[PDB]
C-alpha cells in the first residue's frame, strides 16, 4: 500500500546528474572485513509533489550528519523543506528521507550523503577480486552492476530509465591505478590527508543508465591500439598475464569489430575509448559497462600455446557480444528488464556479425543453429516458458529480474533476429536498425518503438510482405513457444500448432493470438531452393510443398526461421533413403535439422521415436562437425534418462559402432594426432570423435588418452596434449585413472597459471568413478581457498554430471538448500544453473516425489532466480516419466539391433 | 667495434606493455659524437652485439637499406648521427609477435 513497500519506483523523482566518491581499502580492517568508503550528491527534479524522497540502497551504512542520513539542498533557491527521519526498507532495497513538507514541482534538489560499505567477494556492486603474484596476495576492487546491484555501492534511482550523467571520483593508494567509464579528467593528485593516497577524478559521463556503471582499482598493466575510428582500445590484465601476451589476441580483433559495428550499423561510438579488462573473479561472462567493459579471464585472455581453437572462439564471441552492447543496451537502453530480449537478444545475434569480421575462416554464423536456434528450443517447448517480451507488471522483484538472463531473452531473441533478417535480408534490415538507433539515442525503448522504424525500412525500399511488420513479429514476441509445421507432401497441405514437449501439459498463459504464428517458410526440392512461402493461417495448402515419386522436399532452409518442421511418413522415407545414398545433397545444416526436429518430434508423440533414431544411421559416413553434434546434443537426453538402466549398455555400442569409422579416419588424417585440422569446423569434429569413441569404450581411444596423460605426468613442464583435445583427454584419463592421476590434476589446478588450463582441469577432476573422490572433491567446491566462488556452482554441475555422482549432489542439494541459499543469497551463486542440471536425470515417480517434496520444503526459504527453472523441472520431470514408459522397451530393442 | 644496445620500459603501476619504451640507451663502444663518424681501421676486427633480452621484449639491429650485416668480419664507416650519402639502417626493440620501435639508427657509407 505504501510507497516504499511497492517495488517499482515514483516518477515524482527523476535525477539529472550524480556526484560520486568512492574509496575502497584494499586490506582487512580489525573485524577483518573489507569496507569501501564512499559520498554521493545526487541532483533531481521533481516532476511531481511529493513529501517523501525513495531513492535506492542495498547493503550499505550511513554516516550522521545533521541528525539524518542524508543532508537536503536547494538548487537554484529552491527551499528543501526540513526532513522528519530517514529509514532504510530492506525488502525492497530503498532509502526513505520523509520531509515536513512537500517539493515544488520543475524545482531542482540535491542530496549529500556519506556511506560504508563492504568489499565482499559476493562478485556484485562495489566487490573485491583476489588473485597472486609470485607470493603476494594481490587485491582488486571491481564492479559489477547489472541487473540491480549500483545501489549496492551508492544510492541512486536504480532503474534503466533513469538516465543521468555521473561524475565519478576514485581515491585509491598511491601505487594503484584507478579506471572508470571515462579517461581521467587530469593526472591524479595526491589526497591532502593522507599522501600515501591518490585521488582520481573522471571526465562527466553521457547519459546512461545506472547499471553501466564501473569502478576499477587494480596494479593491473595494458596493451594498447588505436582503432581504425580513432577510439583507444586498452587490454587490462594481470601484468604477468599482459607481459605473457595473453590480451594481445583480444587487442588483435577488439578494435577492428568496434569499427566494424560503427560502419555496419551507420553510427559512431560516442565514448573516446574502449577498455577492455579482465578480472581473476567475475560472476557472469563479461559486462557491457561503457567505456570499461568487464571479462571474466577465460573470455578474454588467451594464450596461442596453452590455449584450445573453442577457447579462441570463445574469447571473439565474447568480445562481439560485449562490443555489440555498446549500441544496443547502452547508447540504448530498455524501458524496463521486462524487454531485456532488445539488449541481449540483439547482441546475440550480431556477436556472429562481427566475430565473422574478426576471424572470416571460421564461418561462425552456421554454428548460431546449433548454439542458439537449438539451445533454447529445448525450454520454450514447455508450457512453462515465458514470452520473448512479457508484461511490464510482471517484472518487479530482483529476483524475478535476474531471473530473464536465460536462454529466452538470450537466444531466441538472436532466433528471431535471425529470422527476421533472412526474410528482411541482412542489408534492408541493417538500414531499419540504423534508423532505431539515431532516433532513440541516449534514450530508452519498447519493443514497440522497433517495429516503427523497421516498418519505415520495409517503406522506403518497398519491401513486400503479408502485413505490417508490427504484427508479423508481435506474433514471435507477445507470445511465448514455437510452432511446428505439419506437411502432408502427398496432397501439399500445411498445418501449424503449437509445439510441446509434452502433449498433455497444460498451457495457462494465455495469448492474444491462440498460439498462432506466421512463419516465413522456405523450402528446397532435391537440393534445389524453392519460391518462398508466407503461411498465415492455421491450416494452408500449396503446390509448393507437394511431392511424387522420387521427389522430396525440406523446410526452413539452413534453419532460418524459428520453427520445427515435420513430415508425413512417406516423405521421411524418401528422406532417409538420400541421406544412406549422399548425405552431401543435403545442407549441412539442415542435416543437423533433420536429426534435431526428429528426435524432438518423438519425445513429442508426434512421429515414432525408431524414426529419429534411423536418422542417426548415416552418421557412421559422416565427417562434418554440425551433424554429428546435433546428433550427440539430442542423444544426450538419452544418456540422461538411460545411463543407469539397462539400456546404456547397448546404446554405448551402437553409438562405439557410428563413430569409430571417423575415429579411425581422424587418426589417419592426423598422422597419429600429432597434428590438428586446418579448418576449425573439422577441429571440433575431431574432438567430437574422439570424446565418444572413448565415451563408448572404444579400446585404442582409451589406451591412446590414457598413454598421453601418463606420458604428461613424466614430464609435467612438457605437456604432449594439444590444446584441443586437453579437454577430453584430461576427463577420460582421469576416469580410468585412479587417486595418483586425481592428485597430479589437482596439483597443476592449483598451480595452474592460465584460466582456460585450470578450467579443463577442474571439470575433467569431476570425472573420477571413485565415490570418494568425488565426496572430497565436492567439499573443495565451497571453500573459496581452493575453488573460486565464481567457479562454485560450475564444479558442482560438473560433479552432477557423473552418474556415479548425481545421486551425491541431489542430496547435497537437499540437505543444505536453505544453508547454501542464505549463504549465497544473491551474490556469486546460480541457483537456476543448478537446479536445472540436477533435476536432468529425473525418469522415476520416486525421483518426482523428492522433486516436489523439495518444493513444499523450501517453499519459505524461496527460489528466486530459479524459480521457474523448477517448474520447468517439474514439467520435464513428468514428461520423463511418460516418456521413458513409453519408449524404454522399443528403444532397447533397437540399439541393441543396429549394433551388431 | 662493439655496440651496446638497451631500453627500459614504462615504469610504475598501470605501465603499457606493449607501447614505445620510455628510456633508450644506444652506446657505440669508443664512439664520440664530437670528434665525428670513426672508421674501421682494419679488415681484421671483431663487431659484436649486446642487446636488451628481458621476456619477450628484445633488441636487435637489422639491416635494411644497407647490404651488410652487422656481426660478419668480412666486407665504410660506423656513427651514431647522419652521415652524408650514407643508408640508414635502424635499431629496433622488438615484442614477438607484436608492434615494433624504431629506438635508433646505425649510420654507415
Ligand atoms: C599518484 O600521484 C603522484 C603525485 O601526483 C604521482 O607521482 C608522480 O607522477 C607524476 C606523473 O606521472 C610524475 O611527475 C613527474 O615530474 C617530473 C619532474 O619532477 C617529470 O620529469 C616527469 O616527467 C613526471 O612528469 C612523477 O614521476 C611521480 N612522482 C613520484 C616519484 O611519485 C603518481 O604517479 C600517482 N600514482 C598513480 C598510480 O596515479
Ligand atoms: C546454407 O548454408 C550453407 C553453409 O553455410 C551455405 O553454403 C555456403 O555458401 C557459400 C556462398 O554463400 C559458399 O561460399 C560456401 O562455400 C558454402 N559452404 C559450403 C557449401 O560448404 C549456403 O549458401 C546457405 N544457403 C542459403 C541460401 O542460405
Ligand atoms: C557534473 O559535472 C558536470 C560538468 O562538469 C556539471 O555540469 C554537473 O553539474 C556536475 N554534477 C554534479 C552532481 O556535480
Ligand atoms: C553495516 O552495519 C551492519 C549492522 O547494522 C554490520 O553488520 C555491517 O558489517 C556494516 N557494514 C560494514 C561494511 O561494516
Ligand atoms: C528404421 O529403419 C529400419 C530398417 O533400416 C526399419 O526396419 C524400421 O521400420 C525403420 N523405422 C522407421 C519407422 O522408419
Ligand atoms: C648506457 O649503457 C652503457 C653500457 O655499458 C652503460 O655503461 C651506461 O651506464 C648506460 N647509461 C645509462 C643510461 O645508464
Ligand atoms: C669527445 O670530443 C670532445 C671534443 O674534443 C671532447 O669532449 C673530448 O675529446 C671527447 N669527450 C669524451 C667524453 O671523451
Ligand atoms: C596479433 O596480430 C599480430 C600482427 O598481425 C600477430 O603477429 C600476432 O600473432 C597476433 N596475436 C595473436 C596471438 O593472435
Ligand atoms: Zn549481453
Amino acid at each position: 500500500s505504501k510507497a516504499w513497500n511497492r517495488y517499482r519506483l515514483p516518477n515524482t523523482l527523476k535525477p539529472d546528474s550524480y556526484r560520486v566518491t568512492l574509496r575502497p581499502y584494499l586490506t582487512p580492517n580489525d573485524r577483518g572485513l573489507y569496507v569501501f568508503k564512499g559520498s554521493s550528491t545526487v541532483r533531481f527534479t521533481c516532476k511531481e509533489a511529493t513529501d517523501v524522497i525513495i531513492i535506492h540502497s542495498k547493503k550499505l551504512n550511513y554516516t550522521l550528519s545533521q541528525g539524518h542520513r542524508v543532508v537536503l539542498r536547494g538548487v537554484g533557491g529552491s527551499q528543501p523543506p526540513d526532513i522528519d527521519k530517514t529509514e532504510l526498507v530492506e525488502p525492497t532495497e530503498y532509502l526513505v528521507v520523509h520531509l515536513k513538507g512537500s517539493l515544488v514541482k520543475d524545482s531542482q534538489y540535491e542530496m549529500d550523503s556519506e556511506f560504508e560499505g563492504e568489499l565482499a567477494d559476493d562478485l556484485a556492486g562495489f566487490y573485491r577480486s583476489e588473485y597472486m603474484e609470485g607470493n603476494v596476495r594481490k587485491v582488486v576492487a571491481t564492479t559489477q552492476m547489472q541487473a540491480a546491484d549500483a545501489r549496492k555501492s551508492f544510492p541512486c534511482f536504480d532503474e534503466p530509465a533513469m538516465k543521468a550523467e555521473f561524475n565519478i571520483t576514485l581515491i585509491h593508494p598511491k601505487d594503484l591505478t584507478a579506471l572508470s567509464n571515462m579517461l581521467p579528467k587530469g593526472p591524479s593528485t595526491p589526497l591532502p590527508e593522507d599522501p600515501n593516497w591518490n585521488v582520481t577524478e573522471f571526465h562527466t559521463t553521457p547519459k546512461m543508465s545506472t547499471y553501466l556503471l564501473a569502478f576499477i582499482v587494480s596494479e593491473f598493466d595494458y596493451v594498447e591500439k588505436q582503432a581504425s575510428n580513432g577510439v583507444l582500445i586498452r587490454i587490462w590484465a594481470r601484468p604477468s598475464a599482459i607481459a605473457a601476451g595473453h590480451g594481445d589476441y583480444a587487442l588483435n580483433v577488439t578494435g577492428p569489430i568496434l569499427n566494424f559495428f560503427a560502419g555496419h550499423y551507420d553510427t559512431p561510438y560516442p565514448l573516446p575509448k574502449s577498455d577492455q579488462i579482465g578480472l581473476p573473479d567475475f560472476n557472469a561472462g563479461a559486462m557491457e559497462n561503457w567505456g570499461l567493459v568487464t571479462y571474466r579471464e577465460n573470455s578474454l585472455l588467451f594464450d596461442p600455446l596453452s590455449s584450445s581453437s573453442s577457447n579462441k572462439e570463445r574469447v571473439v564471441t565474447v568480445i562481439a557480444h560485449e562490443l555489440a552492447h555498446q549500441w544496443f543496451g547502452n547508447l540504448v537502453t530498455i524501458e524496463w528488464w521486462n524487454d531485456l530480449w532488445l539488449n541481449e537478444g540483439f547482441a546475440s545475434y550480431v556477436e556472429y556479425l562481427g566475430a565473422d569480421y574478426a576471424e572470416p575462416t571460421w564461418n561462425l554464423k552456421d554454428l548460431m543453429v546449433l548454439n542458439d536456434v537449438y539451445r533454447v528450443m529445448a525450454v520454450d517447448a514447455l508450457a512453462s516458458s515465458h514470452p520473448l517480451s512479457t508484461p511490464a507488471s510482471e517484472i518487479n522483484t530482483p529476483a524475478q529480474i535476474s531471473e530473464l538472463f536465460d536462454a529466452i531473452s538470450y537466444s531466441k531473441g538472436a532466433s528471431v533476429l535471425r529470422m527476421l533478417s533472412s526474410f528482411l535480408s541482412e542489408d534492408v534490415f541493417k538500414q531499419g536498425l540504423a534508423s532505431y538507433l539515431h532516433t532513440f539515442a541516449y534514450q530508452n525503448t519498447i519493443y514497440l518503438n522497433l517495429w516503427d522504424h523497421l516498418q519505415e525500412a520495409v517503406n522506403n525500399r518497398s519491401i513486400q510482405l503479408p502485413t505490417t511488420v508490427r504484427d508479423i513479429m508481435n506474433r514471435w514476441t507477445l507470445q511465448m513457444g514455437f510452432p511446428v509445421i505439419t506437411v502432408d507432401t502427398s496432397t501439399g497441405t500445411l498445418s501449424q500448432e503449437h509445439f510441446l514437449l509434452d502433449p498433455d501439459s497444460n498451457v495457462t498463459r494465455p495469448s492474444e493470438f491462440n498460439y498462432v504464428w506466421i512463419v516465413p517458410i522456405t523450402s528446397i526440392r532435391d537440393g534445389r531452393q524453392q519460391q518462398d512461402y508466407w503461411l498465415i493461417d492455421v491450416r494452408a495448402q500449396n503446390d509448393l510443398f507437394s511431392t511424387s515419386g522420387n521427389e522430396w522436399v525440406l523446410l526452413n532452409l539452413n534453419v532460418t526461421g524459428y520453427y520445427r518442421v515435420n513430415y508425413d511418413e512417406e516423405n521421411w522415407r524418401k528422406i532417409q533413403t538420400q541421406l544412406q545414398r549422399d548425405h552431401s545433397a543435403i545442407p549441412v545444416i539442415n542435416r543437423a535439422q533433420i536429426i534435431n526436429d526428429a528426435f524432438n518430434l518423438a519425445s513429442a508423440h508426434k512421429v515414432p521415436v525408431t524414426l529419429a533414431l534411423n536418422n542417426t544411421l548415416f552418421l557412421i559416413e559422416e565427417r562434418q562437425y554440425m551433424p554429428w553434434e546435433a546428433a550427440l546434443s539430442s542423444l544426450s537426453y538419452f544418456k540422461l534418462m538411460f545411463d543407469r538402466s539397462e539400456v546404456y549398455g547397448p546404446m554405448k555400442n551402437y553409438l562405439k559402432k557410428q563413430v569409430t569409422p571417423l575415429f579411425i579416419h581422424f587418426r589417419n588424417n592426423t598422422n597419429n594426432w600429432r597434428e590438428i585440422p586446418e579448418n576449425l569446423m573439422d577441429q571440433y569434429s575431431e574432438v567430437n570423435a574422439i570424446s565418444t569413441a572413448c565415451s563408448n569404450g572404444v579400446p585404442e581411444c582409451e589406451e591412446m588418452v590414457s598413454g598421453l596423460f601418463k606420458q604428461w605426468m613424466e614430464n609435467p613442464n612438457n605437456n604432449p596434449i594439444h590444446p584441443n583435445l586437453r579437454s577430453t583427454v584430461y576427463c577420460n584419463a582421469i576416469a580410468q585413472g585412479g587417486e595418483e592421476e586425481w592428485d597430479f590434476a589437482w596439483e597443476q589446478f592449483r598451480n595452474a597459471t592460465l584460466v582456460n588450463e585450470a578450467d579443463k582441469l577442474r571439470a575433467a577432476l569431476a570425472c573420477s568413478k571413485e565415490l570418494w573422490i568425488l565426496n572430497r572433491y565436492l567439499s573443495y567446491t565451497l571453500n573459496p581457498d581452493l575453488i573460486r566462488k565464481q567457479d562454485a556452482t560450475s564444479t558442482i554441475i560438473s560433479i552432477t554430471n557423473n552418474v556415479i555422482g548425481q545421486g551425491l549432489v541431489w542430496d547435497f542439494v537437499q540437505s543444505n538448500w536453505k544453508k547454501l541459499f542464505n549463504d549465497y543469497g544473491g551474490g556469486s551463486f546460480s541457483f537456476s544453473n543448478l537446479i536445472q542440471a540436477v533435476t536432468r536425470r529425473f525418469s522415476t515417480e520416486y525421483e518426482l516425489q523428492q522433486l516436489e517434496q523439495f518444493k513444499k520444503d523450501n517453499e519459505e526459504t524461496g527460489f528466486g532466480s530459479g524459480t521457474r527453472a523448477l517448474e520447468q523441472a517439474l514439467e520435464k520431470t513428468k514428461a520423463n516419466i511418460k516418456w521413458v514408459k513409453e519408449n524404454k522397451e522399443v528403444v532397447l530393442q533397437w540399439f541393441t539391433e543396429n549394433s551388431k | 667495434i662493439v655496440l651496446y644496445v638497451d631500453f627500459k620500459l614504462q615504469s610504475g603501476v598501470g605501465r603499457c606493455f606493449n607501447c614505445r619504451p620510455a628510456v633508450v640507451n644506444i652506446t657505440l663502444a669508443n664512439f664520440n659524437e664530437t670528434k665525428g663518424p670513426l672508421c674501421v681501421d682494419t679488415s681484421h676486427f671483431t663487431t659484436k652485439f649486446v642487446g636488451a633480452n628481458f621476456g619477450r621484449w628484445s633488441a636487435s639491429i637489422n639491416t635494411g637499406n644497407c647490404p651488410f650485416s652487422f656481426g660478419k668480419v668480412n666486407n665504410v664507416c660506423f656513427s651514431l648521427k647522419d652521415i652524408p650519402g650514407g643508408c640508414a639502417m635502424p635499431i629496433v626493440a622488438n615484442l614477438a609477435y607484436l608492434n615494433s620501435y624504431t629506438i635508433g639508427t646505425l649510420y654507415v657509407s
